[PDB]
């Protein structure tokens, strides 16, 4: 029949300016709804939503991924790995009604990019053209990674998304943002100090704080610092594996580099599984609220 | 402004990096006791960026409002990783609370 191929197809008569206005709506809602999750804001959950809709991809048969907007169906919606993302979905709801022409995949991925940018992270080039696919194309539950694992598991899992060591370390830096919630994932607590500003604090914290491995209220084991942070076992395994450890120290010493590699990795992530034709526009870099004067 | 609402804003948005009480521990950022009417970059025992010291400003309610609106804008090169209170109300409330909290 031939391998499954997903050709990027730009929304009819839409262009960069249109997508900037979607971005603006997302960013403005981010700025204004600042009470959510005890004043963390929606940023981190939008980033997590974009990663999760993307992280279902399987490079071997092109089954998962962002293209199909499949997060909009119950099977994928109620995936236990995805508990809590309904908040990001509901955030993005009024924006979808304002721009009904945008495909669901384009909207989710754009949510994540906007969040990373607004939170003073690096600029992330973004490509439009994802197309909504039928409910039977939705990936089965269980494609997202588990937290109670080691470095070997992490490296192996990321092979499926075509990510190498540097890309994995870079992407994991997103755990600078936000927190774990007990009712969502059986883990509880802030990953770091700046909850909604994108920094290299993940690396610095991993290396410089004093961590202890203990059981939380769900009887899950997590690493807690005396300074009040927490890390999942998968996070901490990035200092337990020598090759990972090198890269960790690298990003800890150089935020600029980390921003560059993260931008590359994140865009790759959001784009895995997508074939962009020749006629396709160049990737879009969107203007933050800040550089529009707000 | 509402000192109580300000107390909530501090607990959720500043406390992870600052304590307020006298002789309070330095954390991510410096202890903020006595902050108003003292020069920036002057907490004893704390290691500031040179940018914070170079800014050289006696902290008061207006400059505090400005800083907290956008800390990187008021002190470029600052290491305080904080987005900014973008609602004037919240700035007034926070500063009200901080006024008494750190006396
Ligand atoms: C081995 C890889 C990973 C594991 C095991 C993992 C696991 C988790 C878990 C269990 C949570 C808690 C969810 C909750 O309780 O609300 C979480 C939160 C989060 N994850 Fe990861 N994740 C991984 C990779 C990533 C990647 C690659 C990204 C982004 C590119 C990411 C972004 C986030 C963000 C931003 C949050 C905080 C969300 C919020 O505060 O609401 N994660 N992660
Ligand atoms: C509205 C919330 C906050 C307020 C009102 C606040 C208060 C202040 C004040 C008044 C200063 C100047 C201190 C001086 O010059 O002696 C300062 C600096 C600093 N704060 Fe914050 N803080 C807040 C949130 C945070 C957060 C979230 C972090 C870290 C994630 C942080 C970490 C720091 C650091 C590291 C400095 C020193 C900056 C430098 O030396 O360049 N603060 N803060």
């Amino acid at each position: 029949t031939t391998p499954l191929v997903h050709v990027a197809s730009v929304e009819k008569g839409r262009s960069y300016e249109d997508f900037q206005k979607v971005y603006n709506a997302i960013a403005l809602k981010l700025r204004e709804d600042d009470e959510y999750d005890n004043y963390i804001g929606y940023g981190p959950v939008l980033v997590r939503l974009a990663w999760h809709i993307s992280g279902t991809w399987d490079k071997h048969d092109n089954t998962g991924g962002s293209y199909g907007g499949t997060y909009r169906f119950k099977k994928e919606f109620n995936d236990p790995s995805n508990a809590g993302l309904q908040n990001g979905f509901k955030f993005l709801e009024p924006i979808h009604k304002e721009f009904p022409w945008i495909s669901s995949g384009d909207l989710f991925s754009l949510g994540g990019v906007t969040a990373v940018q607004e939170m003073q992270g690096p600029k992330i080039p973004w490509r439009c053209g994802r197309v909504d696919t039928p409910e039977d194309t939705t990936p089965d539950n269980g494609r997202l990674p588990d937290a109670d694992k080691d470095a070997g598991y992490v490296r192996t899992f990321f092979q499926r998304l075509n990510m190498n060591d540097r890309e994995v370390v870079a992407l994991m830096g997103a755990h600078a943002l936000g927190k774990t919630h007990l009712k969502n994932s059986g883990y509880e607590g802030p990953f770091g100090a700046a909850n909604n500003v994108f920094t290299n604090e993940f690396y610095l914290n991993l290396l410089n704080e004093d961590w202890k491995l203990e059981k939380n209220d769900a009887n899950n084991e997590q690493w807690d610092s005396k300074s009040g942070y927490m890390m999942l076992p998968t996070d901490y395994s990035l200092i337990q594996d020598p090759k990972y450890l090198s890269i960790v120290k690298e990003y800890a010493n150089d935020q600029d580099k980390f921003f560059k590699d993260f931008s590359k990795a994140f865009e790759k992530l959001l784009e895995n599984g997508i074939t962009f034709p020749k006629d396709a526009p160049s990737p879009f870099i969107f203007k933050t609220l800040e550089e529009q004067g707000l | 402004g509402s000192a109580k609402k300000g107390a909530t804003l501090f607990k959720t948005r500043c406390l992870q990096c600052h304590t307020v009480e006298k002789g309070g521990p330095h954390k991510v950022g410096p202890n903020l006791h006595g902050i108003f009417g003292r020069h920036s970059g002057q907490a004893e025992g704390y290691s500031y960026t040179d940018a914070n010291i170079k800014k050289n400003v006696l902290w008061d309610e207006n400059n505090m409002s400005e800083y907290l609106t956008n800390p990187k804008k008021y002190i470029p090169g600052t290491k305080m990783a904080f987005g900014g209170l973008k609602k004037e109300k919240d700035r007034n409330d926070l500063i009200t609370y901080l006024k008494k909290a750190c006396e």
